[PDB]
């Protein structure tokens, strides 16, 4: 059997898995390790018109600024938004 | 008791002392919620004096009503607004205490006489939260509010 | 009679909940509103000495609390608000106070005028 | 003992009775939310000390049973993270704790009963979701009983008040009659 | 080794940032 | 009441019974904080006797002046320190109860008579925390402390 949940929602009680690494799951997951994810969502709820705004905003803080590991947090946010 | 009860109507100003207060080491043991005066009127003493007096009485009555609830359910159950009125009220209770010149044999403190101007200012500032950072005991058994500040500094080291 | 009934009911409902007015940070909005209307109407029942009020002046203040115009005003400011508000309406809106007296109630026209005066007056006073 | 003393106590225990009842009702709603959130939290859960409870008391033996970090302001004051319990725990709460870095928590059974890398944050979260469900139930329970105890004390005190009330009147009258005779 | 793990950082902070970026979208 | 109140000063030892205590099932229903003796004196009964007696009374008084909070919120709200004093005081309260040869129909137990040295030793051990692990009911309606041990063994 296959179990697939976020800390708040249960989806399931072949599985394509991104490695975790922000990406699509085909039976969108944020991260984690039964498939465990910090944020697992549709797919219907995601926008996506505002993720482009989030990607550009993250690429704006990157050309800051500057101080290491700040910065490394900005790049992670860019990786999550690109996916 | 019929004797004191019948006496009240013959007076223009009443200072009511309480064993419940004396027992705490608060001297003079004046009940601030049972002492009255005909001239406690904004048109006689002025609005500043009257407002501070009523403000002091309100905070003390609010605290009195809370004491018994917090004695059982605890301080942590109080809202920030309530525990601010608690700490300020306890400082106000203490700043009403005063060393008397005739009581030096009882207090071990030099007697003090506080001008009315300084009395009003002192309670005004406590009410306004100007001494929220100072310890409770700094306010106990002093004259003017400057002595409470000095006592707080002395209480540090 | 058009305002005393509503006030009596709202204060009665407030008295049932008043004990934990300071012990209910997570209780639901319905009982939060009863408490909020509660110590507002209570503040409006406070009154200074030696200036008894004409009936039309009484209902104009009672209406303002009952129809909900002071629910966003800090409790501690209400007594000083009313003093300022009453001085303002007596001096400038005697025509309004007369309308509540001559007509023996607060009409829709009076209600609209009182809304404009209270709401705009409230914002200036709370600054 | 004396009517004035009983009068103050009576007003005090009357206020407590009301507050304890309202606290029971808030905790009942908080538990209702927590038990719903515990369902998907357990299925997620399946896959140094330091001590898990909360900031708030009046929940019986929640803090004492679990009692250098400790999550909950009661943990450090009896024996560090504050502001826990009031808002339901999240995985973000677990992350904060894990980033600042057995596990001792109260496991939920029923309304009456409770018992003492990335997976590190999962274990802290599991303990959190169980703890608050147990804590909210236990507070609901304890406050229900406290409000009942307050009720019985109000009755007991009201009876003492009224016996004293009657005795005072009778005694005064007997002194008056004796003086007149 | 991953870039975020050089000066800092944990995988807990990685996941915390990625999870929030999903919510904000 | 003027009758009993005037009687006290005519006595060298007083045993004051309490209805509240009887209703809790403690027999004899002696109030341990309202019963006195002129020979309760270290120079008369020896320091050991005196110390254990006063130690018992201290823990009982400490339990007593928590009754207000316990009646409302129960024992679970108290500090660990106060919970310890409550648990021992409750065991002491029970160990102060005793089956009487005369009251066998009512207790259902054979009457017991305890030597003074055994009374001192039993309460000494409880105060020392030697039986903190034992259930409270084990200390109820026994003679010497050994019976409380044997009773607890049958329970668990």
């Amino acid at each position: 059997s296959f179990t697939f949940a976020s800390p708040t929602q249960v989806f399931f009680n072949q599985v394509d898995v991104p490695t975790l690494r922000p990406g699509l799951v085909v039976v969108f997951v944020s991260s984690g390790s039964q498939l465990l994810a910090e944020e697992a969502v549709t797919l219907d709820m995601l926008d996506l018109g505002a993720a482009k705004a989030n990607l550009e905003k993250a690429q704006s803080e990157l050309l800051g600024a500057a101080d290491e590991a700040t910065r490394a947090e900005i790049q992670i946010r860019i990786e999550a938004n690109e996916a | 008791d019929p004797a004191p009860a019948t006496t009240f109507a013959h007076l223009d100003a009443t200072t009511v002392l309480s064993r419940a207060i004396a027992e705490l080491g608060i001297y003079p043991a004046v009940d601030p919620l049972d002492s009255t005066s005909r001239i406690m009127d904004p048109n006689i003493v002025g609005s500043e004096h009257y407002d501070v007096a009523r403000g002091v009485q309100k905070i003390l009555q609010d605290y009195k009503s809370l004491q018994d609830i917090i004695a059982i359910l605890g301080m942590d159950e109080l809202s920030e607004e309530d525990k601010l009125t608690v700490s300020r009220a306890r400082k106000i209770q203490r700043f009403l205490s005063q060393p008397f010149q005739v009581a030096e044999v009882f207090t071990g403190h030099l007697g003090k006489l506080v001008p009315l101007k300084e009395t009003i200012k002192g309670f005004q500032q406590i009410l306004a939260g100007e001494y929220d950072h100072l310890p409770e005991q700094a306010f106990y058994m002093v004259g003017p509010i400057e002595e409470a500040v000095a006592k707080a500094d002395k209480l540090a080291e | 009679k058009q305002v005393a009934g509503t006030m009596k009911l709202e204060l009665a409902q407030y008295r049932e909940v008043a004990a934990f007015a300071q012990f209910g940070s997570d209780l639901d909005a319905a009982t939060q509103q009863l408490l909020s209307r509660g110590v507002r109407l209570t503040e409006l029942l406070k009154q200074g000495q030696y200036s008894p009020m004409a009936i039309e002046e009484q209902v104009a203040v009672i209406y303002a609390g009952v129809r909900g115009y002071l629910d966003k005003l800090e409790p501690s400011k209400i007594t000083k608000f009313e003093n300022a508000f009453l001085s303002h309406v007596i001096s400038q809106h005697q025509a309004l106070l007369g309308k509540i007296r001559t007509d023996g109630k607060i009409s829709e026209e009076s209600d609209a005028k009182l809304k404009e005066i209270v709401t705009n007056f409230l914002a200036g006073f709370e600054a | 003992a004396t009517l004035k003393d009983i009068t103050r106590r009576l007003k005090s225990i009357k206020n407590i009775q009301k507050i304890t009842k309202s606290m029971k009702m808030v905790a009942a709603a908080k538990y209702a939310r927590a038990e719903r959130e515990l369902k998907p939290a357990r299925v997620y859960g399946v896959g140094l000390i330091i001590g898990v409870s909360s900031d708030r008391g009046l929940c019986g033996a929640i803090h004492s049973s679990v009692a250098i970090i400790g999550v909950g302001d009661k943990i450090r004051s009896i024996l560090t993270f504050k502001e826990v319990g009031r808002r339901p725990p999240t995985f973000g709460d677990a992350s904060v704790i894990a980033l600042e870095l057995s596990i001792i928590f109260n496991r939920f059974r029923s309304v009456i009963s409770y018992k003492t890398e990335y997976s590190l944050a999962n274990i802290i979260y599991y303990s959190l979701k169980e703890s608050t469900t147990s804590e909210q139930s236990a507070r609901m329970t304890a406050m229900d009983n406290a409000s009942k105890n307050a009720s019985e004390m109000i009755d007991k005190l009201t009876l003492t008040f009224n016996r004293t009330r009657q005795a005072v009147i009778t005694k005064e009258l007997i002194e008056i009659i004796s003086g007149a005779a | 080794v991953a870039y975020w793990r050089q000066a800092g950082l944990s995988y807990i902070r990685y996941s915390q940032i990625c999870a929030k970026a999903v919510r904000d979208a």
